[PDB]
RNA sequence: GGACUUUUACUUUGAAAAAAUUAGAGUGUUCAAAGCAGGCGUAUUGCUCGAAUAUAUUAGCAUGGAAUAAUAGAAUAGGACG
RNA sequence: GGAUAGUGGCCUACCAUGGUUUCAACGGGUAACGGGGAAUAAGGGUUCGAUUCCGGAGAGGGAGCCUGAGAAACGGCUACCACAUCCAAGGAAGGCAGCAGGCGCGCAAAUUACCCAAUCCUAAUUCAGGGAGGUAGUGACAAUAAAUAACGAUACAGGGCCCAUUCGGGUCUUGUAAUUGGAAUGAGUACAAUGUAAAUACCUUAACGAGGAACAAUUGGAGGGCAAGUCUGGUGCCAGCAGCCGCGGUAAUUCCAGCUCCAAUAGCGUAUAUUAAAGUUGUUGCAGUUAAAAAGCUCGUAGUUGAACUUUGGGCCCGGUUGGCCG
């Protein structure tokens, strides 16, 4: 069908969207490390229980 | 620290059978250094347009100083 | 026994019947006829480079709305003239034209990808600078 | 015109990406003996993978053949040095089954921090790198060196360093150095 | 040494067989991928284990087998032995 | 007969009419050098091999030849063809599919460095020569090992657990903690020795070298397949996503971001090809009434295939290798 088209509004969104810094945060340990941070965090103290588990709950 | 040596029967023997490169970091033989190995390369190619002793050639182009 | 000679002489014409049938598989077919290098675009290699001749505003397949962007392009190696897309958000803009831009397959071989009707390559590169890196901030597109 | 230097991957991968199940397997497996990668898990189930095969077909040749005795005890014999198979089972039908965790259980990772010596996995990882311990006189710093348990009973600090006394060190001596420095004159 | 022998397939064992690669024994390259080293002493005048084995399939050669499947024979007797 | 080192239609003379083919000759294609081998792991297979070893062929394209034991040689010559360089215009000269290096070509690939110390080769030869070969430089081709942190104390909090009439925190650690604590090591830097032909790195090792401003890990993904949010902001079938199914037209679990989370991790994404998944090429092992597929029918050569039957049965002997009960 149609080829040209309008080409004006390329990059609108991207251009739009209200531009928010990246907020300076602790750093996590590379390597081994993380992994422990993982296994302890995954597994031996775990979290919650609820219904099943949960890994990335938001209000809930 | 694991390594390897030898021991001569005289000095001469020494001199005559080892490494000149062993010779060299002892102290028993001087380095006698030369041209580039490229350079040398060069100097036989240019050896080779030559035909004889070439003195004679440095005369008929002292000739050429006239003409 | 249902077709098949199951004799023990029967070798030569269980291979004959194998190799004829072959034929009858797609990419055999494809290999031995050179397709790739005959049809194709790309010389049947991974990549192509050409050069942007016009821009593009191909408008997407049903259910589909919208305006894909996309650059008609003349590789280098072939004459051959080839319609790729322009990846992401805006990324149209790093383009413009007669400029030098790497195509890529699609990854469907052959076989044009989505909603974009005819199209079976992409833009990798441009100016030698990479859409990827010009499209966050990481690189800068050249001179000239 | 050399001949070929011939290499070898020591790993494998497995083919299902996604696997909860097996992912959290292998996380604790990892979160046990000290271990950065899942590569360490990859390597060690490859090498079991390939004892597991050269098993499986000497099991197909017929009992007290010449190959199958020969080889076979030899498997065995290696197996039982490093201390992954039971004395109690020598016959090569618990090659076959094994398992992975008898080979973890046997890295000089390990065997530091079963001993003490550490109190941590992760405690054992960070002292052997550190040019720490030894089997000799030998310092050994990799964490998979597999203690070949006859060398078991020499495993004990260095010779050098601290810990095994040598001389404190640039960390220590450093505040020795601002000790009698901002004290004394 | 003389005098003659119906033709094959299949299977067995073996000879002839490059190395590297593969499988694989031995050996603690600090581990490992590797390498083919090395290991012991009187470490002042030497002792010493190694550098295996397997695969190598069609064809050709050599040998054992005689089931399976072919081939040839004696009927115008122009047959067989002496 | 001639010719060759020599067999031979290799060539010539005379004579004859032969030679190959559905068991596929002849011809065509090959983005074809052959092989040892490579990739893919139930097996049977499939695909690949320009390229470290072996064999062959070539030296811009053809032909011809000198030398010699050996060449139809090309870092030898002669001629033609195509390139192409120097000049005083008369003439003369070149052949990188050797090492580096340049242009072109493209998706696609490194230094105009050092040395004969080793590995070996050649010569009149222990010595000379060797861009063979080694050395370093460039080098995320592929391959191996595996740093980016380890240990306490303390501040509430908890789950344990003995008691619970009821305050609870007490000593066994689970650790989330926005103040703390001294310990450790190489990444680097660097005397020195080692290393090396001489150097460089490595292995050693003085002096230095860690607290968040760091010596600060990435690359993709978070609707389904598929592991990880229905969080907040933005846009409003636009911009864009999306291998495939599908998302976006104003509360978007797919876009653009912030936060948080997942997977692999010194690596991870993409494109193209191939292999496994594929019993979707099927010998093992497919399907053909209606899903793709039995020729309208019968004859029939090539091909494949093809009933049963011919020394079986019984007797005697010899000596082997496992395994038992015993030693
Ligand atoms: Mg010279
Ligand atoms: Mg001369
Ligand atoms: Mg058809
Ligand atoms: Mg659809
Ligand atoms: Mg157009
Ligand atoms: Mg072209
Ligand atoms: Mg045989
Ligand atoms: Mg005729
Ligand atoms: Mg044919
Ligand atoms: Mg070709
Ligand atoms: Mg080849
Ligand atoms: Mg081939
Ligand atoms: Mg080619
Ligand atoms: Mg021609
Ligand atoms: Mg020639
Ligand atoms: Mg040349
Ligand atoms: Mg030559
Ligand atoms: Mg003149
Ligand atoms: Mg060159
Ligand atoms: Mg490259
Ligand atoms: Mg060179
Ligand atoms: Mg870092
Ligand atoms: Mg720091
Ligand atoms: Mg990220
Ligand atoms: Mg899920
Ligand atoms: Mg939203
Ligand atoms: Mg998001
Ligand atoms: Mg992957
Ligand atoms: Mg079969
Ligand atoms: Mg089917
Ligand atoms: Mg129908
Ligand atoms: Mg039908
Ligand atoms: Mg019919
Ligand atoms: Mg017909
Ligand atoms: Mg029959």
């Amino acid at each position: 069908a149609k080829v040209h088209g309008s080409l004006a509004r390329a990059g609108k969104v991207k251009s739009q969207t209200p531009k928010v810094e990246k907020t300076e945060k602790p750093k996590k340990p590379k390597g081994r490390a993380y992994k422990r941070l993982l296994y302890t965090r995954r597994f031996v103290n775990v979290t919650l229980v609820n219904g099943k588990r949960r890994m990335n709950p938001g209000p809930s | 620290s694991v390594g390897f040596g030898l021991v001569y029967n005289s000095v001469a023997e020494a001199k005559k059978f080892e490494p000149t490169y062993r010779l060299v970091r002892y102290g028993l033989a001087e380095k006698v250094e030369k041209a580039s190995r490229q350079q040398r390369k060069q100097k036989k190619n240019r050896d080779k347009k030559i035909f004889g002793t070439g003195k004679r050639l440095a005369k008929k182009v002292a000739r050429r100083n006239a003409d | 026994g249902k077709g098949k000679p199951r004799g023990l002489n029967s070798a030569r014409k269980l291979r004959v019947h194998r190799r004829n049938n072959r034929w009858a598989e797609n990419n055999y077919k494809k290999r031995l006829l050179g397709t790739a290098f005959k049809s194709s675009p790309f010389g049947g290699s991974s990549h192509a480079k050409g050069i942007v001749l016009e821009k593009l505003g191909i408008e997407s397949k049903q259910p589909n709305s919208a305006i894909r962007k996309c650059v008609r392009v003349q590789l280098i190696k072939n004459g051959k003239k080839v319609t790729a897309f322009v990846p992401n958000d805006g990324c149209l803009n790093f383009v413009d034209e007669n400029d030098e831009v790497l195509l890529a397959g699609f990854g469907r071989k052959g076989k044009a990808k989505g909603d974009i009707p005819g199209v079976r390559f992409k833009v990798v590169k441009v100016s030698g600078v990479s859409l990827l890196a010009l499209w966050k901030e990481k690189k800068e597109k050249p001179r000239s | 015109p050399r001949a070929p230097r011939t290499y070898s991957k020591t790993y494998s991968t497995p083919k299902r990406p996604y696997e909860s199940s097996r992912l959290d397997a292998e996380l604790k497996l990892a979160g046990e003996f000290g271990l950065k990668n899942k590569k360490e898990i990859y390597r060690i189930s490859f090498q079991l993978s390939k004892i597991r095969r050269a098993a499986r077909d000497l099991l197909t040749r017929d009992e007290k053949d010449p190959k199958r005795l020969f080889e076979g005890n030899a498997l065995i014999r290696r197996l039982v040095r490093v201390g992954v198979l039971s004395e109690d089972k020598k016959k090569l039908d618990y090659v076959l089954a094994l398992k992975v965790e008898d080979f973890l259980e046997r890295r000089l990772q390990t065997q530091v921090y079963k001993l003490g010596l550490a109190k941590s996995v992760h405690h054992a990882r960070v002292l052997i790198t550190q040019r720490h311990i030894a089997v000799g006189k030998q310092i050994v710093n990799i964490p998979s060196f597999m203690v070949r348990l006859d060398s078991e009973k020499h495993i004990d600090f260095a010779p050098t360093s601290p810990f095994g006394g040598a001389r404190p060190g640039r960390v220590a001596r450093r505040n020795a150095a601002r000790k009698a420095e901002a004290s004394g004159e």
